[PDB]
């Protein structure tokens, strides 16, 4: 039943600061250590730190040592860091994780972790994606499964969500990861295959949503009309 | 400066046993270093699987062991299954921080799937904007060794194109790609014959989808 919600990611200035936080339920917090891990794009995990149940003792990795500060209030179940001195390199999606902490036995494992929060150091604005409709180049009469999506091209920044049918629409879905295009700017599809024959009869609609910049949008994709 | 590295792919068949190593640069990894593993499957969904080196974490199924080989701490699956497609991270404990490893892709070998080749034309509201985004999508195929080529009239172009592929699919263990190729409106409307060529191991012979500009 452990769960671990971050929070407070999204575009930032280099040279500034954010603090991040996790909600956390599921266990009982005040008997856990806690684990902050960072993912940079094209790059694996990374350390952060990890503080202990009564904050007394908080470890970190040997460079952010500074420009990092966790804490924690077990009041709250909830676990905090703060990040300054922004630069770009600091751009990841940073992870809460709870860490099973046995010194009896010297096991140290990070069992659960959260999905993470997104955080972006740009100097960039924020931009709201284009959707534009990938019409299914099929009829009903063709018998069988059409192909059809959306492209979500030009914002920034990452990331954006995209579902079908507000959720209803999950089988046969392919929501690809998004591509850094050369302007800068994000760029992503998503496709599903329908039956031909619900073409025309079943509505299909792509809910995007982009935090960033506010933007939501439900595109209705048709097959073009010839 | 401490470095963990790890291969950073191992394809096996199911049933199979398999096994990922983890080393590091300042030596020999030891007990001591509590070597400890983590598995990562799609949507950022990580779980921690061994601590202490060889001690399975509660919920992890006995087909996956730790263990020292050699100078290298070791994640061993025993009779892989499709479920086990992922990557595992390994971390290593430098005394007073933590040091995780690249981590190792691992696939899980299944039989030969083409891809079904769907090719997108841009949409009005986007040729509006002044650019024209031509899609192309490889849907579940595999391997993943694929290659696609775009085709303007006979032109094979270069360089302005990017694509995307998803992770193995959980279910059939297949993978999807899709390639965009961008142009300005100007260009777009330059030509008529715009064709996707596709080549996979599971095709004969490369398949091409294509449209003519206008054609409906
Ligand atoms: C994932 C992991 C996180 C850790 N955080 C700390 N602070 N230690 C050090 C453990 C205590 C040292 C000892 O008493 O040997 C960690 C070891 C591992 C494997």
């Amino acid at each position: 039943e452990v769960k671990l919600l971050e929070s407070g990611g999204g575009l930032a200035q280099p040279g500034g600061s954010l603090k991040l936080s996790c909600a956390a339920s599921g266990f009982d917090f005040r008997r856990y250590w806690m684990t902050w891990v960072r993912q940079a794009p094209g790059k694996g995990l990374e350390w952060i730190g990890d503080i202990n149940p009564d904050s007394r003792t908080i470890n970190y990795m040997p460079s952010l040592k500074d420009k990092f500060i966790i804490s924690r209030d077990n009041a709250k179940n909830s676990l905090y860091l703060q990040l300054s001195r922004l630069r770009s390199e600091d751009s990841a999606l940073y992870y809460c994780v709870r860490l099973d902490f046995d010194v009896y036995n010297h096991y140290y494992v990070l069992d659960y972790w959260g999905q993470g929060t997104s955080v972006t150091v740009s100097s960039a604005s924020t931009k709201g994606p284009s959707v534009f409709p990938l019409a299914p180049s099929s009829k009903s009469t063709s018998g069988g499964t059409a192909a059809l999506g959306c492209l979500v091209k030009d914002y920034f920044p990452e990331p954006v969500t995209v579902s079908w049918n507000s959720g209803a629409l999950t089988s046969g879905v392919h929501t690809f990861p998004a591509v850094l295009q050369s302007s800068g700017l994000y760029s992503l599809s998503s496709v599903v295959t329908v039956p031909s024959s619900s073409l025309g009869t079943q509505t299909y609609i792509c809910n995007v949503n982009h935090k960033p910049s506010n933007t939501k949008v439900d595109k209705k994709v048709e097959p073009k009309s010839c | 400066e401490l470095v963990v590295t790890q291969e950073s792919a191992l394809t096996t068949s199911p049933g199979e046993t398999v096994t990922l190593t983890c080393r590091s640069s300042s030596g020999a990894v030891t007990t001591s270093n509590y070597a400890t593993w983590v598995q990562e499957k799609p949507d950022h969904l990580f779980t921690g699987l061994i601590g202490g080196t060889n001690k399975r974490a509660p919920g992890v199924p006995a087909r996956f062991s730790g263990s020292l080989i050699g100078d290298r701490a070791a994640l061993t699956i025993t009779g892989a299954q499709t479920e086990d497609e992922a990557i595992y991270f390994c971390a290593l404990w430098n005394s007073n921080h933590l040091v995780f490893g690249g981590g190792t892709k691992l696939e899980i070998k299944r039989t030969v799937a083409a891809p079904s080749v769907f090719i997108f034309p841009p949409s009005d509201e986007q040729l509006k904007s002044g650019t024209a985004s031509v899609v192309c999508l490889l849907n579940n195929f595999y391997p993943r060794e694929a290659k696609v080529q775009w085709k303007v009239d006979n032109a094979l172009q270069s360089g302005n194109s990017q694509e995307s592929v998803t992770e193995q699919d959980s279910k059939d263990s297949t993978y999807s790609l899709s390639s965009t190729l961008t142009l300005s409106k100007a260009d777009y409307e330059k030509h008529k014959v715009y064709a996707c060529e596709v080549t996979h191991q599971g095709l004969s012979s490369p398949v091409t989808k294509s449209f003519n500009r206008g054609e409906c």
